[PDB]
This record gives structure tokens, sequence and C-alpha cells, in this order.
């Protein structure tokens, strides 16, 4: 009992040490121990103090090496041996991180078990070249019709999620993982997206809810949750996306696919600000380092859909940037906006108007496009974009007397807006994405009252399954919409509108 | 269950002050001498092995 | 069962229409309705008596 | 070496004994057996009711 624990603990200090190169603290202030020694010292090398804390050495000054502490100053005191671990920051990579909430070092903070790892690989690894890359054909499906069709996303792709926190910023991200559960079931490991959620500056109480939610929806078993909490030190926060990416490279390398969602790189920036200011390295615009751009570029360009040269595998990424007014002007947004391909712009107005989580999809864009979209889903959702496009313009005359054309647009558009509403943690199969957009396109939703859109949806889907889940199964398996199948589908929808 | 777990933690803390007591025993005795001598010869053994 | 009672009751709302009143159609309906919904949730509140006195 | 000495002495000579069962009992919710599921009485008793149904109902009019 207490004894079993004692034996373990004593075993854990059994086997005498034998020191080598040390440094000694001259003075320690503000997480910047200034150490005399460490003559040889790799850059970004891990050094372990005699207070046991670990550090990296961002300033290698000529006669003293200004270590950056990954922890509290209380532990450190003057004249403290600072052993040189002699290993650049590395984190385990391997399948053992699957279903594990780990700290940056890789220690399971959920304590679900030690990481099975085939290597520990260094935190910052250079981006894969031009010729290692290949065009993205594979779509990634979030089970949200609007995201999958209006903002078509693939695998390898890096695309922004700029929006305001707690509007279910995390919820939008989580929804994808759940629809990816479907794909995960699908044997191929380009369909097994082993997702990585990088929780930056997020309190343990919140992250406890997240972990539990993932487990609830039984998705925490191909998940990895890299946790750098609000209180967790700024080196850990800074290197947390970098180290996390290295895990991602292992999946990508193995030809598998995975999705890494960095939430929020804004707090990664803030941590770097703390580091830089304390290292006296000048803070850039808005007191946020200027080579934060350089960091973001290195991190985000490791996300790639590889070619068969390096095996066709990928590392999808979805960085999340938190805005306080939608101020894209702000230095950290401007930089990230430039680096990312596509943007998702989630907006408050919609939230109030009952779309929760709320996305303004007029101000969302894709710059990777429908090449990462199902052919079927593309076919029956070109129309949708145009109707909605008109709807935006003709929403600016909606509030009376209106030409029939304008009024018609409003009828289809209001029904569509209601259909595109979605509530947290509801993923929806592609074989049910394809029918719903078709109905709206054919204006079959127009007749069924706005309030009755909700009723229409569930009923329509069940009716489609009853009438022809053969048709639905054809949509899924063929992956393409044969004219005969859309003919039948059109008839089916008409029949459903009738009852 | 709650108090049982609390009692188990309390036992570790009770034994923690006992560890401190046992440390004081090392530092007084001519274990203080004998084991320092052991460290000296151990240091010799390691350092000759370098 | 209890749902049969209420189903017959709503037929009787339109039967009590064929005569006068429904002032005690409502007294019957309210009584059966209340206890049906309450007992359905009472029975869902009930968890078998026993706890893991082996685990714990 | 030092580890072995410290351990040997410490573990061997230090093994705590728990507090009283009374003290343990104080810090926990003990248990006592709930009683009574509720006993109500038979609804709307007697021929007061029988007369009430017969007499009261005649709820038809022109």
């Amino acid at each position: 009992e207490v004894s079993s624990i004692l034996e373990e603990r004593i075993k854990g200090v059994s086997d005498e040490a034998n020191l080598n190169e040390t440094g000694r603290v001259l003075a320690v202030g503000d997480g910047i121990a200034r150490v005399f020694g460490l003559n040889n010292i790799q850059a970004e090398e891990l050094v372990e103090f005699s207070s046991g804390v670990k550090g990296m050495a961002l300033n290698l000054e000529p006669g003293q090496v200004g270590i950056v502490l990954f922890g509290s100053d209380r532990l450190v005191k003057e004249g403290e041996l600072v052993k040189r671990t002699g290993n650049i920051v590395d984190v385990p990579v391997g399948p053992g991180l699957l279903g594990r909430v780990v700290d940056a070092l890789g220690n399971p903070i959920d304590g679900k078990g030690p990481i099975d790892a085939a290597g520990r690989s260094r935190a910052q690894v250079k981006a894969p070249g031009i010729l290692p890359r290949r065009s993205v054909h594979e779509p990634v499906q979030t089970g949200l019709k609007a995201v999958d069709a209006l903002v078509p996303i693939g695998r390898g792709q890096r695309e922004l999620i700029i929006g305001d926190r707690q509007t279910g910023k995390t919820a939008v991200a989580l929804d994808t993982i759940l629809n990816q559960k479907r794909w995960n079931n699908g044997s191929d490991e380009s369909k097994k997206l082993y997702c990585v959620y990088v929780a930056v500056g997020q309190k343990r109480s919140t992250v406890a809810q997240l972990v539990q939610t993932l487990e609830q929806h039984d998705a925490m078993k191909y998940s990895i949750i890299v946790a750098a909490t609000a209180s967790e030190a700024a080196p850990l926060q800074y290197l947390a996306p970098f180290t996390a990416a290295s895990i991602g490279e292992w999946f990508r390398d193995n030809g598998k696919h995975a999705l890494i969602v960095y939430d929020d790189l804004s707090k990664q920036a803030v941590a770097y600000r703390q580091l830089s200011l304390l290292l006296r390295r000048p803070p850039g615009r808005e007191a946020y380092p200027g080579d934060v751009f350089y960091l973001h570029s290195r991190l985000l360009e490791r996300a790639a859909k590889l070619s068969e040269k390096e095996g066709s595998g990928s590392l999808t990424a979805l960085p999340v940037i938190e805005t306080q007014g939608g101020d894209v002007s702000a230095y950290i947004p401007t930089n990230v906006i430039s680096i990312t391909d596509g943007q998702i712009f989630l907006e408050a107005e919609l939230f109030y108007k009952g779309i929760r989580p709320a996305i303004n999809v007029g101000l969302s864009v894709s710059r990777v496009g429908s090449a990462a979209q199902v052919k079927a889903l593309k076919q029956v959702a070109g129309s949708l974009k145009l109707f909605l496009a008109q709807y935006r313009e003709v929403a600016a005359f909606a509030q009376s007397d209106l030409d029939a054309s304008t009024k018609q647009t409003l009828v289809r558009g209001e029904r569509l807006t209601q259909l595109l509403k979605q509530n947290q943690y509801s993923p929806l199969a592609t074989e049910e994405q394809v029918p719903l957009i078709y109905a709206g396109v054919n204006g079959h939703l127009d007749g069924i009252e706005l309030s009755r859109i909700g009723e229409f949806e569930s009923s329509f889907l069940s009716y489609l399954k009853s009438n022809h889940n053969e048709l639905l199964t054809e949509i899924r398996e063929k992956g393409e919409l044969s004219k005969e199948l859309l003919a039948s589908l059109k008839s089916a929808t008409e029949s459903f509108v009738a009852t | 269950v709650r108090y049982e777990a609390s009692l188990r933690q309390l036992e570790q803390r009770q034994l923690a002050k006992s560890v401190i007591s046992r440390v004081q025993s090392e530092l007084g005795n001519p274990k203080f001498q004998e084991k320092v001598l052991q460290q000296s010869i151990s240091e010799i053994e390691q350092l000759l092995s370098k | 069962a209890k749902s049969a009672a209420n189903k017959l009751d709503w037929a009787k709302v339109i039967s009590s229409l064929r005569i006068t009143g429904s002032t005690a159609t409502q007294l019957s309906s309210f009584k059966k309705r209340n206890d049906e919904a309450r007992r359905q949730l009472l029975e869902l509140q009930s968890q078998p008596t026993e706890v893991d006195f082996s685990h714990y | 070496n030092v580890i072995q000495d410290l351990y040997l002495r410490e573990l061997k000579d230090t093994k705590l004994a728990p507090s009283t069962l009374q003290d343990a009992e104080g810090n926990v919710k003990p248990w006592n057996p709930p009683q009574k599921p509720n006993l109500p009485e038979l609804e709307l008793q007697g021929p007061e009711a029988l007369k009430a149904y017969t007499e009261q109902n005649v709820e038809t009019a022109h």
C-alpha cells in the first residue's frame, strides 16, 4: 500500500548519478537564470537544473548562457548546478499518444499510461519541399453541410479559423473529429485521421470537459490532446505547436492522415512575447515579436499532403486565431491570414440570430477550393452558393415591397438559412448532405414553412431511407450522382414535400 | 472511499516527516563519516574508471 | 395502458361535444395525464438497490 | 548506497498505524436505512362518491 508506493519511489531514486558538464547559476531572475559554464551546448538543448527544472537557451551569450526556465523561480536559487541534458527538445512520436492527453514533454497528464513511441523527435523540423508535396484530392468531412460544401476542405491543407472565443470555437473544431469517427471506422488510414488538438493557454477545468466530451462521443482513442494550460509556462506554450507538429509528421510519414487543430496560436504568440521581452529581444508590432511571423511560417508549412515520393499521406491543419472584434488588421491576424490557404470567418451576428455555433460564410473563403470536395457534393451545391450569393444582396432590401425575383430569392434563402443551422456535436453523413442541398436547390424547401424546415429535415431523411436507402447507399458508394439517381431523387423529394 | 483515499494521502505526509527524521539520523552518526568515506572511495572508483 | 386511457379520453372530448359539457372530461383527463407522466419519470428515476460493495 | 541505507531504515522503522474507526466514521456519511414508501388511502371513498357520480352527471341540456 503505502509500502508498495515507497518501494516504487525508492526504486525511482535507486541507481547513483554521475555528473558531467555543469553550469552554475550566477543570478536567477525572471525565468532567466544566467549560468556560467555549459561550454558546449547544442541550440535549443535541454538542460536540467539541480532544481530539476528544464530549460532551453535562447541567448547563448559569450561567457554565460542565459537559460530560459520552463518553470517557477522559487525552485531555482543562486549557485545551482545546471547539468547539461545534452539533448535538443524532442517529444515521443508513435501510436502510443493515441487516446492520450499529454503535456509538452510527453508525460500523460491524464495518466492513462506511458507513451508507446518509436522515436522522440525534435520539436522544430524543416518543412517538406516542393516536390515532396502533391495536390489534395481527398476531402475531409466535418458533418456540417455548410463547411463541407461552401468551404470545401481537404487533407494536408492549412486553413484558418479566425473567430471569437467561446462561441463554440472549440465546438466547431470538435464536430469535425466526430464526423471523422465515421471515416476512422473506414479501414484505410488516410481515412483514419488521428486527430491532435493543441490546447494552448486553456485551463485544466475546461480541458477536462473537452477530454470527457471526446470520450463521450468515443473519439478519444485516435485523438491526441496536447495540453499546455493557461498556467503552463511560456516555453512549453511556444514549443507546444512545434512539438505537436512533429507527432503529426509521424502520421504523415506513415502515409496516414491526421488533423492538427491549433487553438489558439494567438496565445502561442503571447508566450513568445513573454520570452522575447525577457530575453530582451525586441518585441515587434503590438508588442508581439516580429519573427513570430517566422515561427508561424515554419510551423504551418510542415502541414502537407505528400506525394508518393514520400508516400501519399498528409497532415491537415486548422489553426484557430482568436479575435476580439474581428480585427484582421491586428498584426497576429495579418500574418496568419497570409500564411493560411482559405479562411473560416465565424461571426457574432449569426450567433444572436440563432446559428449556434455561428459562422458568417459570406466572409469565409477557401483558397484550396473544391478539388478537395466530393464530386457528388460539388455537383448539387454549386447552385446553393449562387442562390445564397443573391440572398446576401437581396437581404439588403428584405426589410418590404419587392419584385417577385427578389422575393423568390428570399423564400429560398430564408429556408436555406434555417436548413444550414446546426447545433453543437451533430455530425451528418455525406449520403445525407447530398440530399438536403438538392432540395433547396430545386426550391422544394420553399413550400414547407420556415418553422417546418426543422420537421422537414428529419422526416425527409427518414423518408429517403425508407423510400430508397438503396439510393442513399448508391450516393455513398458510387460517390457520384448518376442522372437517373438524381431523377429519382427529385421525384422522392417532391413526394416528401407532399407528405 | 473519499476518506479512505484521504487517509492514504495523510499516511504519506506522516511518513514524510519521518523521512526527515531519518535524514537527521544520517547526518549525526559516524554514518556521517562512514558513508562520506564511501562516497570518497566511490568517487575514486568512478573517476579512475574514466 | 395509461396511454390507452388518454387516447380514449380525446375521443371522449369530441363525444362530450356531441352532448353538453366536458367540464369533468377535463377533470378525468387531467388526473390520468398527471399520474401517467409522473409515474413514467418516477419509474425512470428508480435505479435498482445495490452498489458495488465488492468494487468498494 | 545512501539510497539503500535511507530506505532500509526509513521503511523498516516507519510504518504508520491508522486512526480510530470513530475518527474515520466522523469524516464520512455513515448510512441509515430509509423507511416508508408512502401509503395513501383509497380514492374518493364510499357511496358519497356513488351518489355523487349518479346525481352530478345529468350534464346534458337543450
